[PDB]
């Protein structure tokens, strides 16, 4: 399995056309804010 | 697990925000729809297994 290729499935807004997003910031799913720590309702925005 | 109970929920305003934001659940994952869009989408029938 080649897991070196990544894609983003978590983002709070749809992209403007011809945009390139390299944000590593943890997506906040729940109401509780995520202070850079992932877990429950705090997920990594990239999937392999 | 072999014989689970099936409860039908319909004709209401189903608020899933409490279940989504509740910390008493060990996991809460949705497959066909977004978990944060349950309060905006509408379904014909809901069955609770």
């Amino acid at each position: 399995g080649n897991y070196n290729y990544l894609y983003r499935l978590f983002r709070k807004s749809n992209l403007k056309p011809f945009e390139r997003d390299i944000s590593t910031e943890i997506y906040q799913a729940g109401s509780t804010p995520c202070n850079g720590v992932e877990g429950f309702n705090c997920y990594f925005p990239l999937q392999s | 697990v072999y014989a689970w109970n099936r409860k039908r929920i319909s004709n209401c305003v189903a608020d899933y925000s409490v279940l989504y934001n509740s910390a008493s659940f060990s996991t809460f994952k949705c497959y066909g729809v977004s978990p944060t869009k349950l309060n905006d989408l509408c379904f014909t029938n809901v069955y609770a297994d």
